[PDB]
C-alpha cells in the first residue's frame, strides 16, 4: 500500500523540480549577473564642480566643457558683480548628442549629453549684451562637471560666519582644541577663536555672542588658557590647550 | 615656474591650465614656453609627454 | 511496477488545483454609513 | 547632513533601496522648511519621483539595482542649483536624508 | 544516464518562470486626501 | 565538436541582446511646480 | 585561401554599415524664448 | 587619530566620512591625508586597504 | 539588567526591543552590551545565539 | 481556583476562557498559572492536558 506514498513523493518532486537551496543559489547567481551587467566601464570619473571667469577678449581661448554620459550639468551665468543675467538666445551644434531643459527666464542651463566620444560647440547670446558667447564641449573625461559657474567680464543689467558656526560649519583654516571638562567645540583660525557649546561663559566677557533658536551658544574669544564657567549655580575652571 | 595641468584632452589636441588661470591648447609639434615641445600626447590614461621629459597629468584633487 | 503512473495520473490535477486555490487571495473591502 | 555650497565642495550622495521610499527633505538655517521650486532628472525610468508641486519633500524609489544616478534641484530663493547623486544597493538604506543648507 | 535532459527541460521552464518574477517590479503609489 | 558552434551561437545571441540593452540611453526630464 | 570570401563578407557588411554613419550629419537648431 | 567610515562604495571609487565630519571620496591611486597611500579598494565585503596597514570598513552603527 | 525581545526577524537582520524602551536592529556581526557578540541567528524557531550562549527569544507571554 | 473552559481551539492556537471572566489565546508551549504546563493540543474532541494531570474541556451544559 505504499505505492501511493511513493507516488506522492515523486509527484512532489515533479511538481517542484528545484531544491530550495538551488532557489537560493539561483537567486544569488541571478543578482550576480545583474551586478555584472550593471558593472561600470573602467574606473568612474571624479565628480567636480568648478567656477570660471569667462574671457570676452577677441584673441582668447573659449572654455572646454566635460560631458558626462547622460548626467545633467548645470551651467550658471552671472555678471561681473555676480548678479543673475538670463540668456536671450542659445543654440547648439549636433542636437542629437545633447539634451536641453531651458527655463524661460533663468540664468541657468541644464545639459545632458547622449553620445560617448563625440564633441560639439554651443553659442549663446546674452540678454543685455550685443556680444555672443561660444563654448566648446568634449565628452568622456575622467572628471565630470556637475556645476560650472561662469562669470562675465562685462557688466549685466544688475549690479554669516556666526550663522555658519552655529549651524556647525567651522571657519576654513581652523583647528580643534583640547578643553578639560568642557562640552565646547573650539576652533582657532585667526587668533580669535570660536567656541560652540551649550554654556554661558562668565569671566572674560563676550566680544560677540549668538544664542540659537534651539538654545546653543556661540562666542568669539581671545587666546587665554584658563576660563571660569558658571553653570546653573555651579562654578568651575576650564583649561583650553592644544 | 607655472605648473600646467591637463584640463581637456582628445586624440590630437590637448588643453592645459597653468597656475595663474591661463589656459591653452597644444598640438603635437608646438612651442610650450619653459618646457619646449611635446613629444607625445597620449589621449588615453591622461598622460602627456614633454620635450623636457616631463609627464603632465591632471591634478590629484581634480583627476 | 507499472501502476505508478496510474496513481500519478489520478493525483496530478488534484495537486495542480489547490495551489491556485491557495494562490487565491482576495482584497479587503471597506464600507461606511450615514 | 549639511549641504556645503562651496564651489569646490564635494556633492552629497544618497544610498538607495530598490522599491523602497527614500525621504529627501530640505532645511534652512533656522530649521524652517525650504520649499522646492523645480527639479530635473536624467534617466527617469530608474527613479519614480512623486512630488506635490508646492511641497518640500521628495519620496523617491529606485527601479534598478546597481545603476547610480544624479539629481538637480532649483529652489525658490536661490539662483544656485543644488546637485546631488545617489547609488542603489548598499548595506544601509537612507530612510531619511535631511539636507541642511547654508542660507 | 539519459535522464538529464528531461530533468533539464522542466527545470528550465521552472527557471524561466521565476526569472520573470525577479525581473519585474511595479512602481509605488502616492495618495493625497482632504 | 559542434558544442563550440552551439555555445558560440547562443552566446552571440545573448551578447547581441545585452549590447542592445547597453546602447539604450534615455533623456532628462524637467518638472516645474507652482 | 577558401575562407577569404567568407572573411570578406562579414568585413563587407559592417563596413557598408560604417560608411553610413559618417555620412549622417544633422542640422543646426535654434531656440528663442522670452 | 582620525578614523574614517565607509559610506558609499562602488567599483573604482569609494566614499568615507571624516571624524570631524569632513566626508570625502577616494580611488585606488591617491593620497589619503592621515594614512598615506591608498593600497586597495574592494567593491565587495566593505574593505579598503591602506599603506598604513589599515583596512577601513563600515561603521558598526552603519551596517 | 536590560532585557531584549525580538520583534522583527529575517535572514540577515533582527530587530530587538530592550526592556528600557529603546530598540535596535542587528546583523550577524554586531556587538550588544549585556550579551556580547552575536553567534548565530535562526529565522525560524525564534533562535538567536550570543557569545554568552544566551538564546535571544521572543517574550514568553508575547509570542 | 479559577476554572478554565475552552473557547476556541484550532491546531496551533488555543483560546481558553477562565471562570474569572478573562480568556487567553496561547500557543502549544505556554505555562498556565495555577494549572502548570500544557504539553499537547488535540483539536479533536476538545481535550487539553496540563502538567498537573487535569483536562480542560468545554462546559458540560454550556457548549
Amino acid at each position: 500500500e505504499v505505492i501511493d506514498k511513493k507516488a506522492f513523493k515523486d509527484m512532489t518532486r515533479n511538481l517542484y523540480p528545484l531544491n530550495p537551496e538551488q532557489v537560493v543559489k539561483l537567486k544569488q547567481i541571478y543578482e550576480t549577473s545583474e551586478y555584472a551587467k550593471a558593472a561600470t566601464p573602467g574606473t568612474p570619473p571624479k565628480p567636480t564642480a568648478t567656477s570660471q571667469f569667462v574671457n570676452l577678449s577677441p584673441g582668447s581661448t573659449p572654455p572646454v566643457i566635460r560631458l558626462s554620459q547622460g548626467f545633467v550639468s548645470s551651467l550658471v551665468f552671472l555678471d561681473s558683480t555676480g548678479a543673475p543675467w538670463p540668456i536671450a538666445a542659445y543654440d547648439l551644434g549636433d542636437p542629437s548628442s545633447f539634451n536641453i531643459q531651458w527655463d524661460k527666464t533663468s540664468n541657468t542651463l541644464m545639459i545632458q549629453a547622449t553620445k560617448l566620444y563625440n564633441y560639439g560647440n554651443l553659442a549663446v547670446r546674452l540678454r543685455g549684451l550685443n556680444t555672443p558667447v561660444m563654448l566648446t564641449l568634449i565628452p568622456g573625461q575622467k572628471a565630470v562637471d556637475y556645476r560650472v559657474d561662469l562669470r562675465v567680464q562685462g557688466y549685466g543689467p544688475n549690479a554669516d560666519l556666526l550663522l555658519h558656526v552655529l549651524e556647525g560649519v567651522p571657519p576654513p583654516g581652523s583647528r580643534r582644541l583640547v578643553v578639560s571638562g568642557g562640552d565646547a567645540r573650539a576652533w582657532l583660525s585667526n587668533e580669535k577663536m570660536y567656541v560652540r557649546t551649550n554654556l554661558t561663559i562668565l569671566s572674560p566677557g563676550w566680544l560677540a555672542s549668538m544664542t540659537s533658536a534651539d538654545g546653543t551658544h556661540a562666542y568669539e574669544m581671545q587666546k587665554s588658557p584658563v576660563l571660569l564657567v558658571s553653570w546653573h549655580g555651579k562654578v568651575m575652571q576650564l583649561k583650553v590647550e592644544g | 615656474r607655472i605648473i600646467y595641468y591637463i584640463q581637456a584632452v582628445i586624440p590630437g589636441r590637448a588643453w592645459l591650465i597653468g597656475s595663474n588661470g591661463s589656459t591653452l591648447t597644444v598640438r603635437e609639434g608646438s612651442k610650450i614656453p619653459g618646457y619646449g615641445m611635446v613629444k607625445l600626447i597620449d589621449s588615453l590614461q591622461g598622460r602627456i609627454l614633454t620635450s623636457s621629459g616631463q609627464v603632465i597629468k591632471f591634478s590629484q584633487e581634480d583627476s | 511496477q507499472q501502476e505508478i503512473q496510474q496513481r500519478t495520473s489520478d493525483m496530478l490535477t488534484a495537486a495542480t488545483q489547490l495551489v491556485q486555490d491557495w494562490k487565491q487571495v482576495e482584497t479587503q473591502v471597506y464600507t461606511e454609513g450615514t
